[PDB]
RNA sequence: GACUCUUAGCGGUGGAUCACUCGGCUCGUGCGUCGAUGAAGAACGCAGCUAGCUGCGAGAAUUAAUGUGAAUUGCAGGUUGAUCAUCGACACUUCGAACGCACUUGCGGCCCCGGGUUCCUCCCGGGGCUACGCCUGUCUGAGCGUCGCU
RNA sequence: GGCCGCUGCGGUGAGCCUUGAAGCCUAGGGCGCGGGCCCGGGUGGAGCCGCCGCAGGUGCAGAUCUUGGUGGUAGUAGCAAAUAUUCAAACGAGAACUUUGAAGGCCGAAGUGGAGAAGGGUUCCAUGUGAACAGCAGUUGAACAUGGGUCAGUCGGUCCUGAGAGAUGGGCGAGCGCCGUUCCGAAGGGACGGGCGAUGGCCUCCGUUGCCCUCAGCCGAUCGAAAGGGAGUCGGGUUCAGAU
RNA sequence: CGGUCCUGACGUGCGAAUCGGUCGUCCGACCUGGGUAUAGGGGCGAAAGACUAAUCGAACCAUCUAGUAGCUGGUUCCCUC
RNA sequence: UAAAUACCGGCACGAGACCGAUAGUCAACAAGUACCGUAAGGGAAAGUUGAAAAGAACUUUGAAGAGAGAGUUCAAGAGGG
RNA sequence: CGCGACCUCAGAUCAGACGUGGCGACCCGCUGAAUUUAAGCAUAUUAGUCAGCGGAGGAAAAGAAACUAACCAGGAUUCCCUCAGUAACGGCGAGUGAACAGGGAAGAGCCCAGCGCCGAAUCCCCGCCCCGCGGCGGGGCGCGGGAAAUGUGGCGUACGGAA
């Protein structure tokens, strides 16, 4: 909704943040196992709770 | 499993003594060590002694 | 007395278990009153209690309580022992007279069934398997 | 209308974020939480459910004060001393 | 035979400490045995290499009797690199090789006064252990 | 040059101040020109001006907090974070005077009856 | 300019002023979905922000 | 000749077996330490390029000091001590027993400073206080409670 | 009774092994009544086995058994609720579906229109791509990747109380705590004004003041509505996406 | 707002209760949003054992619990007597 | 009022006739994670190139995925699950 | 009427302290079932057990006989072996169930109130001076302030004690 309260705003400003695939010169370190991140989240499939 | 299952036996001191005898007796005959396997062949004397 | 807190008398069970009338308290009324007490005062310390007087619907008692911080009590070299945290709240944990009273020790043939520090410790030292590693 | 049909008039919470432990149980008509019973001053913890013990322990967060507990008695507790200048 | 009760013979253990061990403890790991003249006139027998040290290759594809400087030493990947010890890529670029310090032998050290202080302790030590066992 | 903290300690707070003003312009500037888009030698350099800021505060605080310290040394009552922050248990414990002392009669036992040495022939 | 969230339009009009040397004649603000707070200033008429931007940096 | 069946070779799908193991499980040993000087837990932020994990707290992938002594590394960048480890000095955002009142982050009160005023009041910014219970002492009180003097 | 089979331990085989161990496949040669075993060929790349004893989470075809994978069905059932498409051009490697123009239609103002509340949380805007997704296709997208975007004294929250929820006093309770909302409370920290004592401002007159004199009821702290109560903004222009 | 009949459509559906035509009421014992109160042997019920988050002749979650079963199903190599 | 006594939490340790990725803790890996439920709570799958990336320059058909050659390697019959 | 004591009771953002909450493997105090067994079931059993509540420590609790015994007597507490599946309990069914003595690990005892006698001989706090100072203590000085006779300190406690 457009009435927000500051403490969801911030919530949903740092989920949307953190929703972001991972930089590529990550995947050239010595000990990486990471291909992806997997912990993505499309607005239509996930819901986030709330 | 558990934990409490009987890991250890008991033996009487008379024929754990016995066996030791046995064991000892055994140790002076070079067909008996031989065929345990130790390359005793060029050994002088089998029930080997040397000084203090 | 003390009756049995349950939902219009239905205790679900079997019938030994159905009273809620009659029942008593494990605990005496002083030894209520001492607990009460010293948990209002949280950074006082009961030593014992007397009785006062008593009605037909009320019972009253004076509980002495002992302040562990002030510093004549913390110099006396005989009275020092309470401001140990060993003793911190024993009214709770039953250590006062009318806490004792209650737990059922003490030397001879009638406490048995307190034989080592309780009657709970009694039970789990009866109640246990000793497996020696030969048995 | 028992399902699908009813399934679609959902669309005011029963659940909101709570100050104390952060989950979406705090009752907003009874004004308490469900994990923790955030009004109570003492922590909502049961023996019934040893996940539930564990999800949220002391094993499980950051350690800020009580991990350089650990770290200074491992000395002793020194303070107001300095190691020798050089 | 180890007798001490408090360090382990545990393979799983020394596997991991080696692997996570600190960089300071990378440099102790990465030890290479000085030559015999070196050996000879400083009686200390190895040294944890150093970015700028000639050494040789004794073992592999590269073994050889050639002289190459330490180019820089890496310690993540537990290998160092040599001047000349390099292969050719697809495209044409030069990369290098790395090599084990434990088959790399020291032919002349990059002196300094810690490092001085170091050949003079392990000096001293073997000093003391020869006396105390003859 | 590269600021260090061991040229600092002599120092006098006012040249404290000032550097550390003139330390944030700089790192003011080095952001405005990382967002607008400049040398990686620039954007490099934030992190050292931002452990300068640090460096620079640490010095600051630490004397200031010894001359509390000099100031409150000889009063009996001193501020909570001049007291020494040991352990909750610890603060609450009976002192080491106070735990020693003793009473008169037990004393006198003590006196009059010390615990001897001795040895028993086989 | 992006403030942070603690950030009221007083303490910005006074931040700008000491920083920067101008007159400020008014302060929008708001807070944007990344959670950085934007600020609008606007200057008094007789300084121009051409040559300010010129001065602090960006153009 | 098509189609179907069996067999073998080869090639697919699939991840069985074998060999590995910075993981567990069990036993034993020493120590056996949280919090109003603000704990456990939560939230939000911090890297030149950084999402998760990790570390940290507006001094924010750390400062100071001690020891070691030439690196970090995926890419750039510029020995009078880089990096690691130790850690005793400093510092430590908002909630949380959570403490001005409420929990929107809303509304206050008292005192002292710098802007305003040139204290005359406003207004702005900053700092220090402002919870419950309780112990000792202090001050101010109350009572046709027991008295004494007038 | 097993010189049948599996895993680990104690002894033994001066046992085997990168000139190739385990495992796997085999229209190869054999042995044993059988459990099974030994050789040959290929693959594979780091460990394995015989005999004497010891120990066990020790042998599968079934349990509408558990987990994982794969078949026939089968290129089959199906991609059929709400009237409908056509011509030409452009971009493009590629057009039934994209776009533009033209034609024919539908919703028909209780709309297939223009705007909000709850709810969603970046889906909004531009560019780029066409691996995956949009049950055909896509030059398209609410997809993917880069970047942008939400501006208030006068819109609303903020304030009030409503049905109701909830502390202190009090009562009850082994106890965490509960009842209770004016009920068993010494529940006011305010002020017209006068005096007393100190202070600053040209100590004028006033202000900030501590005390005394005097005056004084709250229906009970506090929470409770973005549709109730509640002073105060309208016109024109402006973006790609914001406008009282 | 509701849900008679076709016992129509569908019945591995559009849908774990939907669709069409036909139907009942439509100024009141009327329809409805938000707020609020009542909690499990309890609530609430113009009363059908109805409803209480697709669950109701006693909800859901964890535990006691690996509950008991004189009852169904399965129970792993060979040869010899 | 010490000692002899208890200890599946915590800080360090050492060991094992234990399991060896459908096993052993649910968790050998960004695991109380992803995800599900309004909530109390429920809760996974997922290890292995090579000694060293030397991770296939370059030529060519195709829009491209994708191929045919060339090359590294002892081995691509190890080509980024 | 006023003033001054004492007694009971109030308000302080008065000076200085203390409690709250967490973990909970082990410990202390309350509360306390039903699956199950009895081939049914109600006493009994499961079981003073799980669940629930409160309170600590590095250990806790207990502890120096209002004891055991009936002997030629032992001698605080706690733990191990045995006593012993015993005496006893039990629709005397199913089932349940100790302690004394003996051998060991450890080994340590003490203090008040009261009766009495000592010119309250007792304690806390504020100020100065000197030293010490990251466990706030020692000493000197105050015609300094309180607590206490409605009882502080010394001797003294059943093994007797005092003069
Ligand atoms: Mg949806
Ligand atoms: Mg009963
Ligand atoms: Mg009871
Ligand atoms: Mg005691
Ligand atoms: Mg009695
Ligand atoms: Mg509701
Ligand atoms: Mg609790
Ligand atoms: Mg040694
Ligand atoms: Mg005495
Ligand atoms: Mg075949
Ligand atoms: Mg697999
Ligand atoms: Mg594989
Ligand atoms: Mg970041
Ligand atoms: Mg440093
Ligand atoms: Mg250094
Ligand atoms: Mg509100
Ligand atoms: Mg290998
Ligand atoms: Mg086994
Ligand atoms: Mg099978
Ligand atoms: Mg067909
Ligand atoms: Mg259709
Ligand atoms: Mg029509
Ligand atoms: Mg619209
Ligand atoms: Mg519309
Ligand atoms: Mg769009
Ligand atoms: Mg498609
Ligand atoms: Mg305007
Ligand atoms: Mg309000
Ligand atoms: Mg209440
Ligand atoms: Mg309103
Ligand atoms: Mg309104
Ligand atoms: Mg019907
Ligand atoms: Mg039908
Ligand atoms: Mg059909
Ligand atoms: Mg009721
Ligand atoms: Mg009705
Ligand atoms: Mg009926
Ligand atoms: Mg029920
Ligand atoms: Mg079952
Ligand atoms: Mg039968
Ligand atoms: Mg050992
Ligand atoms: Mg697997
Ligand atoms: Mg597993
Ligand atoms: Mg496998
Ligand atoms: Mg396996
Ligand atoms: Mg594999
Ligand atoms: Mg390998
Ligand atoms: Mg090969
Ligand atoms: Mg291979
Ligand atoms: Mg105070
Ligand atoms: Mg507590
Ligand atoms: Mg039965
Ligand atoms: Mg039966
Ligand atoms: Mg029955
Ligand atoms: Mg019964
Ligand atoms: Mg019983
Ligand atoms: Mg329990
Ligand atoms: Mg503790
Ligand atoms: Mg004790
Ligand atoms: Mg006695
Ligand atoms: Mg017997
Ligand atoms: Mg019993
Ligand atoms: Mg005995
Ligand atoms: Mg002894
Ligand atoms: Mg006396
Ligand atoms: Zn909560």
């Amino acid at each position: 909704s457009s009435h927000k309260t500051f403490r969801i705003k911030r919530f949903l400003a740092k989920k949307q943040k953190q929703n972001r695939p991972i930089p590529q010169w990550i995947w050239m370190k010595t000990g990486n196992k990471i291909r992806y991140n997997s912990k993505r989240r499309h607005w239509r499939r996930t819901k986030l709770g709330l | 499993t558990k934990t409490w299952r009987r890991w250890h036996r008991r033996v009487n001191t008379t024929q754990k003594r016995y066996a030791i005898c046995s064991a000892l007796a055994a140790s002076a005959l070079p067909a008996l060590v031989m065929s345990k396997g130790h390359r005793i062949e060029e050994v002088p004397e089998l029930p080997l002694v040397v000084e203090d | 007395g003390r009756k049995r807190p349950v939902p219009k008398g239905a205790t679900y069970g079997k019938p030994v278990h159905h009273g809620v009338n009659q029942l008593k308290f494990a605990r005496s009324l002083q030894s209520v009153a001492e607990e009460r007490a010293g948990r209002h005062c949280g950074a006082l310390r009961v030593l014992n209690s007397y009785w006062v007087g008593e009605d037909s619907t009320y019972k009253f008692f004076e509980v002495i309580l002992i302040d562990p911080f002030h510093k004549a009590i913390r110099r006396n070299p005989d009275t020092q022992w309470i401001t140990k945290p060993v003793h911190k709240h024993r009214e709770m944990r039953g250590l006062t007279s009318a806490g004792r009273k209650s737990r059922g020790l003490g030397k001879g043939h009638k406490f048995h069934h307190t034989i080592g520090g309780s009657r709970r410790a009694a039970w789990r030292r009866r109640n246990t398997l000793q497996l020696h590693r030969y048995r | 209308t028992k399902g699908t049909s009813s399934f679609g008039k959902r669309r005011n919470k029963t659940h909101t974020l709570c100050r104390r432990c952060g989950s979406k149980a705090y009752h907003l008509q009874k004004s308490t939480c469900g994990k923790c019973g955030y009004p109570a001053k003492r922590k909502r913890k049961y023996n019934w459910s040893a996940k539930a013990k564990r999800r949220n322990t002391t094993g499980t967060g950051r350690m800020r004060h009580l991990k350089i507990v650990y770290r200074r008695f491992r000395h002793g507790f020194r303070e107001g001393t300095t190691p020798k200048p050089k | 035979m180890k007798f001490n009760p408090f360090v382990t013979s545990d393979r799983s253990k020394n596997r991991k400490r080696h692997f996570n061990a600190p960089s300071h403890i990378r440099r102790k790991i990465m030890s290479s045995p000085l030559s015999k003249e070196l050996r000879q006139k400083y009686n200390v027998r190895s040294m944890p290499i150093r970015k700028d040290d000639e050494v040789q290759v004794v073992r592999g594809h590269y073994k050889g009797q050639q002289i190459g400087k330490v180019v820089q030493v890496y310690r993540k990947k537990y290998v160092i690199y040599i001047e000349r010890v390099q292969r050719e890529k697809a495209n044409g670029t030069t990369v290098h090789v790395g090599i084990h310090p434990s088959k790399v032998v020291i032919t002349r050290l990059k002196l300094d006064k810690d490092r001085k202080k170091i050949l003079e302790r392990k000096a001293k030590s073997r000093q003391v252990g020869k006396e105390k066992g003859k | 040059a590269k600021i260090k903290a061991r040229d600092l300690r002599g120092k006098k707070k006012e040249e404290l101040l000032k550097q550390l003003d003139d330390l944030k312009v700089e790192l003011s500037q080095l952001r405005v020109a990382k967002v607008t888009g400049g040398a990686a030698s620039k954007l490099s350099k934030i992190r050292v001006v931002r452990k300068s800021i640090a460096r620079v505060l640490t010095v600051i605080n630490q004397t200031q907090k010894e001359n509390l310290r000099k100031f409150y040394k000889g009063k009996k009552y001193k501020p909570l974070d001049l007291r020494p922050k040991k352990t909750r248990a610890m603060r609450r414990r009976l002192n080491k005077h106070e735990e020693s002392l003793k009473t008169k009669k037990q004393q006198r036992k003590e006196r009059l009856y010390p615990l001897r040495k001795y040895a028993v022939k086989a | 300019f992006i403030v942070d969230v603690k950030a009221n339009k007083h303490q910005i009009k006074q931040a700008v002023k000491k920083l920067y040397d101008i007159d400020v004649a008014k302060v929008n603000t708001l807070i944007r979905p990344d959670g950085e707070k934007k600020a609008y200033v606007r200057l008094a008429p007789d300084y121009d922000a051409l040559d300010v931007a010129n001065k602090i940096g960006i153009i």
